RNA sequence: GGGG
DNA sequence: TATAATGGGAGTCTGATGC
DNA sequence: GCATCAGAGCCCTAAA
């Protein structure tokens, strides 16, 4: 949800030694998956610091109990020799999409906040096929296919799911 | 834009334009409830659109 | 403009509307050293006349004019927006 | 991944540098890098040749030279200074009177810099100077509308150089000769030349009735000095006809080759048409004391033949391009030269005709203001000088090759008609028959065709390939109209084995005329297809399939493409999108083979063989003329091994080096709930949360703080009656923090002024003693954010009156500039196009869910309505969207060029392909066919789409060749009852977004004289409620609605006051009083004399100025 | 000069 | 406030109606 | 007949 870059005011800006301009340094985080372990955690805020002639991956951001980072090998920002990277980086739980605009969420003055895509969930399709219980016919097989992040698990996902399907039929109780 | 939604008697109007269109009548009204004390007030901050409520 | 022209008249009764709810009399000292529609502004020799006392005394009531309209201020506060 | 190129046609020469119609012009004009003595006479050359010299003394010109320039281009950008050279010139003043000789080299200003990219930089701005198409001078013959069986013969110079002359034949049978509207017998002019009866009898005389006809008597009674005296009081009525004026003003007007110019393309014209060779450009000379004829004789001599009919003789086709020529930059600013030299001129006739003949040199003779004020003002105020086109790299390179017929020299639209608009038989191969404006100016501005050069003379030539016996050779030869008018020429795709036409009937054209000819009589052939079109139309994949109507919007539209932060080259390209990116110079380039040094957002070193180690700036965030940002972003990486030509960064709205004008989405073509009614556009929230369509725009703010005669203007963090709050983003002097998020109503730059005699009324007095606080010496003037505005602040310039470079317009102590950006998110209202012509804007944004989906879970990106193909016959897009749907699953992109394509079995072959992916993939995770695929595949075999009798996957590949799918309704769940078209398309988002233009106003500002509102959003202006506005409200009859229209919102002062008093306070709005400017209309025909009274029905006056106006 |  | 000085420079097409 | 005159669609944007 934010990113805090050191000697950087706002989004248009240029790191030297930095090949990647901040817009794109910002959308390459969009891409960070970041599973929480405590169910607890509701914020927390990652930190890089790199230099030299190396190439930035979501692995060097300085490891954080109970977080876990399930693409470590997501490009960040390409250094060059003399180029120097330090930022702490704000990861969120939500739901949906809240655009940046939205929360407007900075941890201090100079804070970028980022648009977030909460949803864990990449794709999801079902197939449904012919079956028979042999005395009866056109019965359907039903195959729910379900693609995550891997912030949460599929099966997870399905039973948060099934779960709110069944916390709305609830609804339908006290009439008037 | 096409509003497939709206009753043959109605169109969609952007908020932000309604403001300044019914201004006057906006300011009256932030007085009768309350928002602001009086109608020279209620004006200053629709000013500002950060300082909109 | 409309709204220039509006504030006007409403500044114009506000300040009446402010003179007469300590007293018109009091107001009525006061009201003839700034002038409404006058600028009836100079200062201590021609007060020489018509307030009604003689002549330091309204150089008083004019303190005790703006000292009372400046309590009664603090509750109908709404001549604060016209500050700009 | 994968590009796959179609078309057979193998195209012998690139594309000629696409800038060059502008970059050549001038370099030949001001020839600075030539030597002086190797310069050939053009361009400012040939002006100052023909000015000089300046005869009573004699002053003569030696030889110009240009300066470097003061300042760079960037930093004229900046200043808001004109990029420029400093021209001097050697003069030599010679006294005829004496001997003496004094020499100088007098500085006569500067004179404006073309870029490399071919555009300028005029005050800070950057300008492009258009071409103009106008007739070519020469000597032309059109028949006389008239008499259906007589011609007129008509020689026209090039612009301001001359008269229009006209030869009409009468009715009386004496040939007659029209100039500057005034008509007399030709006869005469024919005397003064030196003529005798037996010249003219002896040269003609062949034509019975014609030659006697111009034969008058009382002409011939008088020696060529009595007939040109004779003629000069026939054109001024009031002149002495003294023989020295006389002479004077015919010489000045017919033989002067400096009031007189025939163009040297003139010249070739008249050479070429009468079979005669000119000397010079002028009618005529004055040679051994008398006059002796060059033109006037040979006109009249082929006029006379024609009337007749004798073989050789022909009309004129006056919209043939062979006699329609282009002025290019290079001309038109050398014209402007010309005319700023002449005005020099009279300034120094002038001073040598006064303070003392002898005490001056050239320094002291010559002011350079006319010459400056010429050049400055047809860069400024030419209607041919226009704000460059730069919303993105397409947009620039498209307007340095527009080609107008309007401005100074040429048409209006007052004024023009249907020859000139339309497309000329000739136009083909040189301009574009599609690139055209819609409306009042369709076919006055064009584009010139992507292989088209104007040549030296100024006519558009297109390359052909020679064709000898049935053999085609490489030699390509550039033709003008008129030249290419002699052969026949075979159509590009004609086929051929190797280097031979291999069909026995080829399609050619002789004359324009489609003809069908055997391969013996082929003379030449089309380069290729792509030079009947412009840049724009040759950027449209599947052009054949396109209806004109159409691909003209498509050609327009993508000149409106706004640069996108993830832009992407379409997936069906026409291979002409490397090109443009490279002309451009957007992109950035390797100058020799070298190895990458070093890699930056901010710059790219590289080192060369040479062992020079270069650094390559990049153009990070600028902001163009439109606002859109072009930036250059870096495409290697450190130590990366690079040849000559290799790209090494990305410049705005292209990818890798192609042209990326849009992004590539996933399209439904399907009515979707009438939220695609009549052309609006669908879309998916998807595209928004992967920043597609997400573009950067800066907007410029400026502030000036000044001397006036209250005191100075002040900016400063200090303004009266604010909080804190409201300047937290301010720094120590007033302006705004860089990094800030500014709002409307938000202060920018913080200044003060001081108040008028304004100062502060005894009721605010009043007020004010109350408070404890003196109202204060200055008032709050502070910059703030207009309405709708706003964004990130990412720059300021501040400059002052006193520090080192600076000084301002006069008064003026300094001027602050901000800069604010914004990252705009495609939203409802913006317009969305494709190359096709398809255009609408975006009506509904729905989350992913509700999108049509992929039975394998894929949502749409976008979804189009069918209802806009039929009628508009552009079938193209439809033709791109299959050959996109098998690159999104073969992962590959196209090149097809244009007319020689990819064709409906090849599209077919690579759908086939892509099935097996979209499918085969299925069979194997261990997954059947669905049951609604079941459903739909039944209603498609009753629509005859698939065969009745085959498995489901036999009929759903036959569907996928046909570039349908089953797609299911996220809402639902249930299928779309029949197949549904969806592949990959090319969209662009266009410069129209409704976060600039939507506009409201209660009330604002008002006119000085009118009292009505102020027009246009930027001034806060209320909308036009015209006269046919007017109607409408009269037709229903709605006269209370019309009566507040005409007085209580707009001009009605006491009823607009007291309507607003009135809402404020919850009453309902007065009746209205007069509008001001009905008092206005009074007033204005009482200073004309006329006694206007408003009367009762007692008819006693009705004083409408209530007692003001009358003592 | 662009938009409808 | 005084040699004498003496005549200017420059650039579409419609339909309706009064000489 | 021929010249002289006054007509020639609407709203909007940005640049000056």
């Amino acid at each position: 949800t934010s990113v805090y870059i050191e000697d950087v005011l706002h989004e248009f800006s240029t790191i030297p030694g930095v090949k990647e301009d901040v817009v794109e340094i910002i959308l390459n985080l969009k891409e960070l998956v970041v599973r929480f372990l405590n169910p607890s955690l509701q914020t927390v805020t990652l930190l890089l610091k790199a230099e030299g002639p190396k190439e930035v991956k979501a692995r060097d951001f300085l490891p954080v109990a109970d977080v876990e980072i399930m693409n470590p090998d997501l490009h960040i920002a390409t250094l060059e020799e003399g180029g120097r990277l330090n930022m702490e980086v704000r990861v969120d739980r939500g739901v949906g999409y809240v655009p940046a605009e939205k929360h407007g969420i900075k941890d201090r003055i100079n804070a970028i906040p980022v648009d977030a895509v909460f949803s864990p969930v990449r794709r999801v399709a079902f197939q449904v096929e012919d079956t028979r219980l042999g005395q009866r016919t056109d019965l359907d097989k039903l195959t729910l296919r379900i693609w995550t992040d891997g912030s949460v698990t599929p099966l997870e996902a399905l039973n948060q799911a099934v779960e709110i399907l069944r916390e709305h039929l609830t609804y339908f109780s006290n009439p008037q | 834009v096409v509003g497939p939604q709206l009753k043959l008697h109605q169109c969609g109007l952007p908020k932000r334009m309604a403001l300044e269109l019914f201004k006057p009548f906006l300011l009256k009204k932030m007085e009768e409830k309350g928002i602001a004390p009086n109608v020279k007030a209620a004006r200053r901050m629709l000013e500002r659109q950060r300082d909109i409520k | 403009s409309p709204v220039d022209a509006a504030t006007q008249s409403l500044l114009s009764e506000e300040l009446e509307k402010a003179l007469s709810k300590l007293s018109e009399r009091e107001a009525m000292v006061l009201k003839l050293r700034k002038g409404l529609i006058d600028g009836r502004e100079h200062t201590l020799e021609e007060v020489g006349a018509f307030f009604g006392v003689t002549r330091e005394r309204i150089r008083q009531i004019e303190n005790k004019a703006l000292r009372k309209l400046k309590y009664h201020e603090s509750r109908t506060r709404k001549l604060r927006d016209f500050l700009d | 991944m994968e590009i796959k190129r179609f078309g057979r046609i193998r195209e012998v020469i690139p594309l000629p540098p696409l800038t060059e119609i502008q970059v050549e012009s001038y370099r030949r004009a001001l020839q600075a890098d030539v030597p002086p003595e190797k310069r050939e006479n053009v361009g400012i050359q040939a002006a100052f040749r023909e000015t000089f010299p300046i005869e009573e003394l004699v002053l003569d010109f030696l030889e110009y030279r240009l300066g470097e320039p003061p300042f760079p281009q960037d930093e004229c950008r900046e200043k808001d200074l004109t990029y420029q050279a400093p021209l001097y010139a050697r003069l030599q003043l010679i006294h005829k009177d004496t001997g003496l000789i004094k020499e100088d080299e007098v500085f006569l200003g500067h004179i404006p810099l073309m870029t490399e990219d071919g555009s300028f930089i005029i005050n800070g701005a950057d300008r492009v100077i258009v071409s103009q198409i106008h007739r070519s001078p020469g000597v032309y013959f059109t028949p006389d509308p008239a008499r259906p069986g007589r011609y007129i013969a008509s020689i026209i110079p090039l612009p301001k150089r001359g008269p229009w002359i006209d030869l009409e034949v009468e009715p009386n049978g004496v040939v007659s000769m029209k100039v500057n509207k005034r008509k007399f017998p030709l006869v005469l002019l024919l005397r003064v030349l030196g003529y005798d009866q037996e010249t003219l009898a002896r040269e003609l005389g062949a034509y019975g009735e014609l030659v006697q006809g111009l034969m008058d008597e009382s002409v011939f009674a008088m020696r060529p000095e009595e007939a040109l005296i004779r003629l000069f009081t026939l054109l001024r009525p009031g002149d002495p006809p003294k023989r020295d004026k006389a002479v004077a003003y015919v010489y000045g007007l017919i033989a002067d080759p400096r009031r007189y110019d025939l163009g040297e393309a003139g010249r070739y014209k008249a050479e070429e048409k009468l079979g005669i060779r000119l000397s010079g450009r002028t009618l005529a000379r004055f040679e051994d004391g008398e006059f002796k004829d060059e033109v006037f004789l040979p006109t009249l001599r082929y006029l006379f033949a024609l009337t007749a009919g004798v073989p050789g003789h022909e009309v004129d086709d006056i919209d043939h391009l062979g006699n329609r020529r282009i002025r290019t930059v290079g001309e038109l600013m050398t014209d402007q030269f010309r005319v700023g030299l002449a005005r020099l001129a009279r300034g120094v006739r002038e001073r040598m005709l006064m303070g003392s003949e002898d005490s001056l040199t050239p320094a002291k003779l010559v002011n350079s203001r006319p010459l400056e004020a010429a050049i400055r003002e047809f860069f400024s105020r030419s209607q041919l000088s226009q704000f460059k086109d730069e919303t993105n790299p397409l947009s620039s390179l498209r307007h340095k090759r527009r080609i107008s017929a309007l401005g100074p020299g040429g048409l209006t639209r007052e004024r023009a008609g249907f020859d000139v608009r339309d497309v000329h038989r000739t136009h083909y191969g040189r301009i574009c028959p599609v690139e055209t404006p819609e409306g009042a100016n369709i076919g006055l501005i064009t584009s010139l065709a992507a292989y088209a050069r104007v040549d030296e003379l100024g006519f558009i030539r297109t390359p052909y390939r020679r064709v000898v016996g049935g053999v085609v050779t490489d030699e390509v030869v550039y033709m003008t109209a008129t030249e290419e008018d002699r052969y026949t020429i075979a159509q590009a795709n004609t086929p051929l084995e190797g280097n031979r036409i291999a069909a026995e009937r080829v399609v050619a054209r002789r004359k324009g005329e489609p003809v069908i000819v055997s391969p013996e009589e082929v003379e030449f052939m089309d380069v290729s297809p792509k030079q009947v079109f412009s840049v724009n139309t040759n950027l449209i994949p599947f052009l054949e399939h396109d209806d004109a109507n159409r691909a003209l919007m498509g050609s327009n539209m993508q000149t409106q493409a706004v640069p996108l932060i993830r832009a992407q080259a379409p997936v069906v390209m026409t291979g002409l999108e490397e090109r443009v990116v490279r002309d451009s110079l957007a992109a950035l380039y390797a100058e020799e083979d070298g190895e990458v040094a070093k890699v930056d957002g901010n710059r790219i070193v590289v080192r060369y063989e040479d062992g020079r180690l270069v650094e390559y700036p990049l153009r990070r965030f600028y902001r163009s003329n439109q606002g859109t940002a072009l930036d250059q972003r870096p495409r290697v990486v450190v130590g990366q091994r690079v040849r000559k030509g290799d790209l090494l960064a990305d410049g705005p709205a292209s990818e890798n080096g192609f042209l990326a004008l849009g992004q590539n989405v996933l399209v439904a073509i399907m009515p979707f709930d009438g939220y695609n009614f009549e052309d609006a556009i669908v879309i998916s929230e998807e595209l928004l949360k992967r920043d597609f369509y997400t573009s950067i725009h800066i907007e410029r703010y400026e502030i000036e703080a000044r001397d006036t005669k209250l005191g100075p203007e002040r900016i400063t963090r200090d303004i009266p009656h604010l909080s804190e709050a409201a300047l937290r983003d301010l720094d120590e002097e007033g302006v705004v923090r860089i990094g800030a998020e500014v709002k409307p109503g938000d202060i920018l730059v913080g200044r003060t002024s001081f108040k008028g005699e304004s100062e502060p009324t005894p009721e605010e007095r009043l007020l004010r003693s109350i408070f404890g606080e003196k109202a204060r010496d200055v008032k709050d003037t502070s910059l703030r954010v207009p309405p709708g505005e706003g964004g990130i602040v990412v720059r300021t310039v501040r400059l002052r009156r006193g520090d080192p470079g600076v000084e301002l317009k006069p008064g003026v102590r300094e001027v602050v500039r901000v800069y604010v950006a914004q990252k705009r998110k495609l939203q409802v209202g913006d317009k969305l196009a494709n190359r096709h012509g398809n255009k609408g804007v975006v009506a509904k944004i729905l989350p992913v869910e509700d999108m049509p989906h992929l039975p394998d879970g894929t949502p749409v990106d976008v979804i189009l309505n069918p209802l806009g193909v039929p009628s508009r016959m552009n079938l193209g897009q439809i033709l791109e969207t299959h050959l996109g749907l098998a690159g999104y699953f073969l992962g590959q992109r196209y090149i097809s060029p244009i007319f020689d394509g990819a064709k409906e079995p090849e599209i077919k072959e690579l759908l086939a392909q892509a099935f097996e992916v979209y499918f085969g993939k299925r069979k194997g995770e261990g997954f059947g066919v669905d049951k609604r695929e079941v459903e739909v595949l039944r209603r498609a075999e009753k629509l005859g789409l698939v065969t009745p009798g085959k498995t489901p996957e036999e009929q759903l590949k036959e569907l996928f060749l046909q570039g349908k799918v089953v797609l299911y309704d996220g809402r639902t769940g249930e299928p779309i009852e029949g197949p549904i078209v969806v592949g990959q398309m090319f969209i662009m988002k266009l410069y129209h977004m409704v976060e600039d233009k939507m506009h409201a106003r209660s009330t604002g500002p008002y006119s000085l004289i009118t009292q009505q509102p102020l027009g246009g959003k930027a001034q806060f202006g209320g909308q036009r409620f015209g006269e046919m506005e007017v109607w409408a409200l009269e037709a229903y009859g709605a006269a209370h609605t019309l009566q507040e229209m005409l007085t209580l919102k707009s001009d009605d002062i006491e009823g607009r006051n007291a309507a607003y008093e009135a809402i404020i306070k919850g009453e309902d709005v007065p009746e209205p009083s007069v509008p001001e400017s009905f008092r206005v209309l009074v007033k204005e025909l009482q200073a004309l004399a006329l006694d206007v009274q408003t009367l009762d029905e007692k008819d006693n006056p009705v004083d409408i100025f209530e007692g003001l106006a009358s003592k």
